[PDB]
């Protein structure tokens, strides 16, 4: 897991930045080949050191995951700051991509969201809860290959429980959270299925922000009234129904990823045939 | 806008 700073070459341009720190493109010398990487670099100035604890927690979750539809961690490095070195997904965030590529066809969107469900079906099987499943966290390798990223809120489920109980409401992506998450702080894989429904809405809306113009509290209020976001323009009716199914209010009656993935798989096969 | 406390 611990990498050699001499084997890592960084570019000066930041691909992204924020409260987490910055993200940079780089290269890492492997056994023979050189590997293009995305490196999450900690702010350092704003130490905390909560940032360092969550970066190693994120690294610990990533090290346990092995699936084609999940971003692979190369390793961690302690140098100028703590660094999380990941295999680069060249095209970046799905919402950013689709906002700049409105010519992407519905069949291609179905192909990409299906790949996200396959990775989520694997995460569910591994008893990991994602807790930040959103279009911004789906990264594209190519226009036909999506991977799930950002395990900063992820939790390994206890052997005796189906969900993770948070104690306090943190800095949460509320618009992607199921009612049980907001109301009882309970996160299960079915909670991630709810987030998956929102991600699907985002993808078929070409990376549009969900619940536009609304506060999280107004979203919670809307969801309680049994109201849901409308069908995106050009979105197949079968995809919208799958979105509404992911948005089943009661966690007990919501499908799991194996059911969600199967529905997506069969519909993709139908779309491929013409 | 995205992460709310
Ligand atoms: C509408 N706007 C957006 O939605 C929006 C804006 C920026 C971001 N994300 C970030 O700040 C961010 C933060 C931490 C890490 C990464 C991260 C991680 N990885 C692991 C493997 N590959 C990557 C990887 N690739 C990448 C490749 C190409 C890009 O530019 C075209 C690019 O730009 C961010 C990232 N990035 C990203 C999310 C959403």
């Amino acid at each position: 897991v611990y990498l050699d700073r001499k084997l890592l070459t960084l570019e000066d341009k930041e691909l992204g930045s924020g409260n987490f720190g910055t993200v940079k493109k780089g290269y890492y010398q492997m056994k023979k080949v050189v590997k293009t990487v995305a490196v999450k670099i900690l702010k350092n100035e704003a130490n905390d050191p909560a940032l360092k604890d969550e970066l190693l927690a994120e690294a610990n979750v990533m090290q346990q995951l092995d699936n084609p539809y999940i971003v692979r961690m190369i390793g961690i490095c302690e140098a100028e700051s703590w660094m999380l070195v990941m295999e680069m997904a060249e095209l970046g965030p799905l919402n950013k991509y689709l906002q700049q590529n409105r010519h992407v066809k519905d069949k291609n969107i179905i192909e990409l969201v299906h790949q996200v469900s396959m990775g989520m079906k694997y995460l569910e099987e591994s008893n990991f809860v994602h807790r930040d499943l959103a279009a911004r966290n789906v990264l594209l390798v190519t226009q036909h290959y999506a991977k799930i990223s950002d395990f900063g809120l992820s939790k390994a489920l206890r052997a005796d429980e189906n969900y993770y109980k948070a104690q306090t409401h943190g800095k949460w992506p509320v618009k992607w959270y199921a009612p049980e998450c907001i109301n009882y702080y309970k996160f299960s894989s079915k909670s991630d299925v709810w987030s998956f429904g929102v991600l699907m809405w985002e993808a078929f809306s070409y990376g549009q922000k969900p619940y536009r113009g609304m506060k999280g509290s107004e979203v919670t209020a809307m969801l309680e009234k049994g109201e849901r976001m409308g069908c995106p323009a050009g979105c197949p009716r079968e995809m919208y129904d799958l979105m509404n199914l992911c948005w089943t209010y009661d966690v007990e009656n919501r499908p799991g990823f194996a059911a969600v993935e199967l529905r997506l798989r069969n519909y993709y096969y139908d779309v491929v045939n013409h | 806008e995205v992460y709310e406390s």
